[PDB]
RNA sequence: CGGAAGGGCACCACCAGGAGUGGAGCCUGCGGCGCGCUACACUGACGGAGCCAGCGAGACCUUGGCCGAGAGGUCUUGGGAAACUCCGUCGUGCUGGGGAUAGAGCAUUGUAAUUAUUGCUCUUCAACGAGGAAUUCCUAGUAAGCGCAAGUCAUCAGCUUGCGUUGAUUACGUCCCUGCCCUUUGUACACACCGC
């Protein structure tokens, strides 16, 4: 690389490396062909912090201008970096963008916390980030702790393949008229929690079966981490595992052969 | 912008511009009897007195793209195609004439 | 997929000043350096608030209607906010260094 | 740069009124990072926010057009310009320096939008179509066509769903991976003037000249709220934060300001546009 | 003559086979199902296609 | 807009002026150019003993317009190469400074060169000019 | 005064230093244009840049490169190397590091030893 | 319909640049001359082992494709030609000639055939893989052969040293040279037509295998 | 003392290929054995043209000038290699690949015996037509090709050792053979595995 290399980490398929080095890009390299995919670069979107002690800047010092800790995601789409700066910036790899930048903490007693002073110390620093292998949430060790930042709000209308008659009344209206598989179908079209809840537990076991055989290959995946991050904190449980023998007697072919995709899910 | 003259145990190229000998063949044994272009304008084929032609690209005196032996009697004209690229046509003393493909 | 809430805190279970119960008794607030960490007893949970402070908090105090909660640092910078939302009201400023609140 | 002379006037005066306007701030205090389209005028310019001035590109349409709407990349290096005429070019803007042009509208483009990943960008313009493009290679993923003239484009980048405002006194609201209208939101019965999306991009506020201000539900599909002010609404945003309603009003030099009570508390959906109206 | 192909699934080691070659078990690409242990001689990694002239024959070791 | 040998290729510039010189004619070959061998270590003298000579002279003139003076030493270290002693490994030959020398002397006689201080060779202003005249011909010899 | 930028491209014993100023668009090579590169072969394995990246940026800059040491292979794989270089460090400096970023996507695409030497160190058993 | 506009000032350089230069701009060539688009395996359990999808313009890249073991598959199959060709006791340590070779057989390759050199290659390339071959069991003394199946990777490179091998020989002590004879190789290769050296002993090692199945 | 079972490693083994010696000439170490260098040509030879290195720093080198085909000599100054590449000639014939040897001529070196050595030139054109039996060596800037420089206490001057240049094909697996080596009290510490 061009210069030194300071933290590494592996496509969880086991293909790419990726490897942030002192200029701050983080490098992308594939294995087998020993060569690189494609970088990154991390200069301008990091947030250092000033020292009350220093004689210079905030900019234009390279005093955290990199990244000490990388990590993937499980589907080894995204990456999470994280260093001796403010900043934890959340990445992605396939397109090589930045999907989001978070600041650990607004403390003025931490050092590198002011860009501008206002007119031996508590340094603010990431030590270590890491997903997590639920893929809903990820946590990064810094001075004051082990913050972990999660989405198990999901109050936010992310839909799916749309289309005009796709609404909660029309769910509803399936429901009334018996067709559970077209009724799972567009509460995941939806995407909303709520609704998803609601026509899951409304329909009965002696369909499930048919349900789970008529499922779309697209919304195996979906189903399925539904199912588990629902099971955990749910008091049905075999309802869960009607659901869930279902589900595989119907597809396991499918997932033996893309186990990759189906990892967090299962 | 090229002309192609027979002489002995000589093939010689000449320019239009220029008028000079441009390229020259001498790789033959004996004395030369037919020269003929393709309707590509690379390929000449030359008949000889060994009764055996020699066709090569133009340009490129020394190489000898293709040694063709006809009947054992000097072979005396010698031309391509004009419809087809790929066919050659040949006499020699033998009373037969002969035709080629690459 | 690519929006994160800040969730939780581990590690630094309580920092400096006040610790509070709630009223029904079932929740313990306790401020960490900038924020506050409640954890839920009977029901085995955690939960930390997203807002900080400019500093470290000084005192904390939680209406017994559990509605409001005052946290205070150590320059009378003081945020009011509601639970039942967990969202910050208003942010007023004591100018002196509180001691303690209720 | 250069250092050359800028033949002009000897006195000074302020630009025309400012008519359209984008600003993003990943790359703050490095370089420009707003433009703004200004009225009748063939050229756009760049503003500097830490820096409280103007910057030092100015943007041409290259197409004797004046530039009816203007967007900015997420990366904040990309900034577009779409003309009167059609002409979307595409500027880098640390280098005010011209990178790309299209052209497919012939009438007036209205809207550019860039997704928050600059792989895709949407365009609309005035003749009724829409362009899919690609951004990052340079090609043309699709080409639909509505029933009337857009006026406006919002684009939520968090979601992939950008809303047009049409003539027909109609919202579209079109998602961009699978390139179809998904919802159609009926009942202002005037021209509409602005809307705008939630932070969670579940609603759509829409301000028209029927002196009207209604919330809809996306889900549903549904207005589930509808003000009758005074002074017709000019504008209307979110703060990032779904807790403040910005508006501005015909009269009056002010910006009102609106608190979310559905930010503190639940809100019921029921239909209720015809209901009180 | 009518040839077939195949993909390798998987190379079968510490088998005692002469040197330089090699047992492999490989699955028909036109029917998915069918699979056949061939040896083959030059270097061989898994998941690539080979060229089969016989299919009814299965390999045996080769001392 | 002014260029030299510099932009032009090599070859094809020696050649022209090889026939530029041919055309020319005052040059003042001398009288023995069909017999003389161009090395110690080459074993038969050149194939087209018609202008051979014209084509080292010309050889000269880019070799001394690229470098700014050379002695006729310094011409015969560039032109010598090596040779083939046989069972025994070869070692390297010098060339023939007699020829160097009837080149630069008939150089000097036409005009293209002048002296140099610090002893040596420079070549000459009008040899110059005419020089870029010549190279401006070959480029644009494209017609 | 003139924007300026020097790199430097290494082959096994190759140092070719590559000047990149502000210019009319032309590539000179040891005093000669680059269209006159010896080996007469590699004259594209050193073209290679410039039809990689398009050439109105060339057109827009002024090149030189000065070579010294090591063989002809060596030498025309330092030229190319330097080439690269400095193209990149030129747009570093004085334009947008986003065409920096496409510069650099596309040389490594292409073949990365355009950028970073193959510094072909042993390996014993 | 639908355009994009990526250049606006016509591009002049101080320097002159020939416009067979502008065109492989345009479109990368192979020695500016030949392009690799439409140029397709047509065997299958081969491609993914004989690469043409790269371009390339000169067969002179210096990669490091002996250290793992199937980088030979990642290199472009024109390169492996030429190497396979510069190998002799008098050749070794020569690539700029055999490159000259291996450019003079092309053109050759398209003045007799008109269609496309490196297709033409290619085709010879996959039809000249041997498929099945014969072992040499000791038996303990019996020494007798057994027919075995051949990877791909053994069949490309015993395709290649065919035809090399194959034009050396015919080329050695003949009036013909070593680019005509290659030419003339490759073409009968790509015909089958069973008068090339290559087709001839790859059709005696599978008859072999026939036999002493 | 012997046997069995299990596991590892190797260009003294398998497997794939490459390159040699052994034929001829030359050189020279062991006494017939063995090591170097030049050949058997067309991926060449020949002729013009193009030019790209690095190690090396204790009457001498020399830049430049004058003649001489060459070799060479004469007058002045101070203490950038080959293979390679571009065009051109040659063509398959022990021919132009190969230059042994022989003859003649031209200069240099010491010296005086018309002594010897060196270099250039002409003419003379031998063996050698790719090297049996065998046999050794070899996995990446590696085999092999090409030149340059120094002789730094041993060893080397028809040679040692450095440095630069050009740069591959085929294995990168396997214990099947040929060997060789290890183990047959888990000893240590969860889980699992194994169980004279």
């Amino acid at each position: 690389v061009y210069s030194d290399v300071l933290a590494l980490s592996m496509r969880p398929d086991g293909k790419e490396v990726a490897v942030s080095t002192l200029k701050g890009q983080i490098s992308i390299f594939n294995i087998e062909d020993a060569k690189q995919v494609g970088n990154i670069d991390c200069r301008k979107d990091i947030i250092s912090g000033r020292f009350n002690q220093d004689r210079f800047t905030a900019k234009n010092s390279e005093r955290s201008k990199f990244f000490t800790t990388i990590h993937y995601s499980f589907d080894g789409m995204a990456i999470v970096a994280g260093g001796n700066n403010n900043s934890i910036c959340l990445y992605d790899v396939p397109n090589e963008v930045l999907l989001k930048r978070f600041i650990v903490s607004r403390n003025m007693a931490l050092n590198g916390t002011l860009e501008f002073l206002n007119s031996m110390r508590p340094e603010v620093r990431v030590t270590s980030v890491q997903f997590s292998p639920t893929a809903n949430a990820f946590a990064a060790a810094s001075t004051e702790g082990l913050l972990i930042y999660s989405t198990n709000d999901t109050i936010l209308f992310d839909p799916f393949d749309l289309d005009v008659d796709v609404t909660p009344h029309s769910t509803v209206e399936a429901l009334r008229e018996k067709q559970f598989l077209n009724a799972l179908v567009m509460a995941f079209r939806l995407n909303e929690e709520y609704l998803i809840n609601k026509v899951y537990e409304a329909i009965p076991i002696k369909e499930i079966p048919l349900v789970a055989s008529n499922i779309p290959a697209i919304y195996l995946p979906r189903i399925l981490k539904f199912i588990g991050d629902f099971a955990i904190e749910s008091q049905h449980i075999e309802f869960n595992l009607i659901w869930i023998k279902a589900l595989l007697s119907a597809s396991g072919g499918y997932i033996n052969e893309h186990k990759y995709l189906f990892s967090t899910a299962m | 912008h090229d002309f192609a003259v027979t002489s002995s145990t000589r093939v010689q190229i000449f320019s239009s511009r220029t008028r000079q000998v441009i390229k020259t063949f001498s790789r033959f044994k004996d004395v030369v009897y037919s020269a003929s272009f393709r309707s590509d304008g690379k390929l000449l084929c030359a008949g000889d007195a060994t009764g055996l032609v020699s066709v090569y690209d133009s340009y490129n005196p020394r190489t000898i793209l293709l040694s063709i032996n006809a009947s054992t009697h000097p072979t005396h004209v010698t031309k391509f195609h004009t419809q087809d690229n790929k066919i050659l046509a040949t006499a020699s003393d033998d009373r037969v004439t002969r035709l080629w493909d690459i | 997929k690519s929006d994160f809430k800040f969730s939780n805190l581990l590690g630094t279970v309580y920092r400096q000043g006040n610790i509070t119960f709630s009223d029904d008794g079932k929740q313990l607030l306790s401020p960490v350096g900038n924020r506050v960490s409640v954890f839920d007893l009977i029901n085995n949970k955690s939960f930390t608030f997203e807002y900080e402070h400019r500093k470290n908090i000084a005192a904390i105090d939680l209406n017994k209607q559990g509605t409001l909660l005052i946290s205070i640092d150590e320059d009378g910078r003081a945020i009011l906010v509601n639970f039942k939302a967990r969202n910050v009201l208003h942010h007023f400023n004591f100018k002196e260094k509180c001691s303690a609140v209720k | 740069q250069d250092g050359g002379r800028v033949g002009g006037s000897t006195i000074k005066s302020k630009f025309p009124e400012i008519v359209a306007l984008a600003i993003e701030n990943a790359r703050i205090g490095e370089w420009e990072n707003i433009i703004t389209a200004h009225k009748d005028e063939k050229f756009a310019r760049t503003w500097d926010m830490r820096n409280k001035r103007v910057g030092r590109w100015t943007f041409d349409t290259t197409d004797d057009g004046f530039v009816k709407s203007v967007a900015m990349s997420q990366c904040g290096n990309f900034g577009f310009i779409g003309s009167s005429n059609g002409s979307i070019t595409i500027y880098n803007m640390q280098s005010g320096i011209l990178r790309k042009k299209y052209k497919l509208h012939k009438r007036a483009v209205t809207g550019i939008s860039l997704d928050g990943m600059n792989r895709k960008m949407v365009s609309c313009g005035l003749d009724g179509i829409v362009g899919f493009y690609d951004f990052n290679k340079s090609t043309l993923l699709g080409k639909l066509k509505l029933d009337a003239p857009i006026t406006a484009m919002v684009y939520h980048r968090s979601s992939d769903l950008f809303a047009l405002a049409l003539d027909d006194l109609s919202i579209v609201v079109i998602d961009a991976v699978t390139q179809r209208v998904v919802r159609q939101l009926w009942g202002h019965s005037n021209r509409i003037t602005a809307f705008d999306f939630s932070p969670e991009g579940r609603w759509i506020v829409s301000a028209s000249l029927d002196s009207t201000i209604r919330t809809w539900d996306l889900p549903t599909g549904g207005c589930i709220d509808g003000i009758i002010v005074d002074n017709v609404a000019t504008n209307v945003k979110f703060s990032p934060n779904g807790d403040l309603l910005a508006t501005t009003h015909v009269t009056g030099n002010g910006i009102c300001i609106w608190t979310n009570r559905a930010q503190f508390k639940t809100v019921s959906t029921r239909t209720i546009d015809e209901s009180e109206f | 003559t009518p040839v077939t192909l195949a993909k390798v699934i998987k190379v079968l080691g510490r088998t005692g086979s002469r040197g330089g070659v090699t047992q492999v078990r490989v699955e028909f690409l036109e029917d998915t199902s069918r699979t056949i242990v061939r040896n083959v001689k030059g270097p061989v990694r898994e998941n690539d296609i080979l060229v089969l002239m016989e299919s009814e024959r299965e390999a045996r070791r080769l001392r | 807009p002014g260029v030299s040998v510099r932009d032009v290729a090599a070859q094809d510039f020696i050649n022209a002026y090889a026939s530029f010189l041919q055309r020319q004619g005052k040059l003042e070959v001398p009288g023995y150019v069909d017999i003389v061998k161009t090395s110690s270590g080459n074993e038969m003298p050149p194939q087209d003993a018609e202008g051979w000579f014209y084509k080292r002279a010309a050889s000269v003139a880019r070799h001394i317009y690229m470098r700014k003076q050379v002695g006729v030493g310094k011409l015969n270290k560039l032109y010598g190469g090596a040779k083939s002693r046989g069972v025994r490994p070869y070692k390297h030959i010098d060339a023939s400074g007699s020829i160097n020398r009837k080149v630069l002397q008939a150089l000097e006689k036409i005009g293209i060169v002048e002296i140099s201080p610090k002893g040596g060779r420079r070549i000459s202003e009008n040899g110059q000019r005419d020089l870029d005249r010549i190279a401006a011909q070959t480029l644009e010899e494209d017609e | 005064a003139v924007p300026s930028v020097q790199t430097f491209g290494k082959k096994k014993s190759a140092t070719a230093v590559a000047h990149v100023k502000a210019g009319k668009g032309l590539i000179k090579v040891n005093g000669s244009p680059i269209t006159l590169v010896e080996p007469e072969i590699l004259r594209f394995k050193v073209y290679e840049p410039l039809l990689l990246v398009g050439l109105d940026k060339f057109s827009n800059i002024d090149i030189r490169v000065r070579v010294t040491g090591g063989g002809h292979v060596s030498q025309v794989y330092a030229i190319r190397q330097a080439i690269a270089k400095g193209l990149v460090a030129y747009h570093q400096k004085y334009v947008d590091e986003q065409s920096k970023n496409e510069l650099k996507k596309a040389f490594t695409s292409y073949d990365r030893t355009l950028l970073i030497a193959d510094s072909r160190r042993p390996e014993p058993k | 319909d639908f355009e994009v506009v990526e250049e606006f000032t016509p591009v002049v350089l101080a320097t002159p640049i020939p416009e067979e230069v502008q065109q492989a701009q345009t479109e990368i060539k192979l020695f500016n001359k030949w392009s690799f688009e439409e140029v397709e395996v047509k065997d299958a359990s081969l491609v993914d082992y004989v690469q043409v999808r790269q371009p390339i313009f000169v067969a002179h890249t210096a990669g490091r494709y002996a250290n793992k073991r199937f980088r030979k598959a990642q290199c472009p199959i024109i390169e492996r030609l030429t190497n396979s060709l510069m190998m002799n006791g008098r050749n070794n340590g020569k690539k700029l000639k055999a490159v000259r070779i291996i450019k003079h057989t092309l053109d050759i390759i398209n003045v007799l055939t008109d269609q496309n050199p490196i297709q033409v290659v290619v085709d010879a390339i996959t039809n000249t893989g041997p498929r099945e071959d014969t072992t040499r069991v000791g038996g303990g003394g019996a020494a007798r052969r057994q027919a075995v199946d051949v990877s791909p990777l053994r069949r490309v490179n015993q395709a290649i040293a065919l035809l090399t091998i194959g034009a050396r020989e015919a080329a050695f002590r003949n009036i013909k040279t070593i680019a005509e004879t290659l030419a003339e190789e490759l073409i009968n290769a790509a015909k089958g037509s069973s008068t090339s050296y290559a087709i001839k002993k790859k059709d005696e090692l599978e008859r072999v295998a026939k036999s002493n199945r």
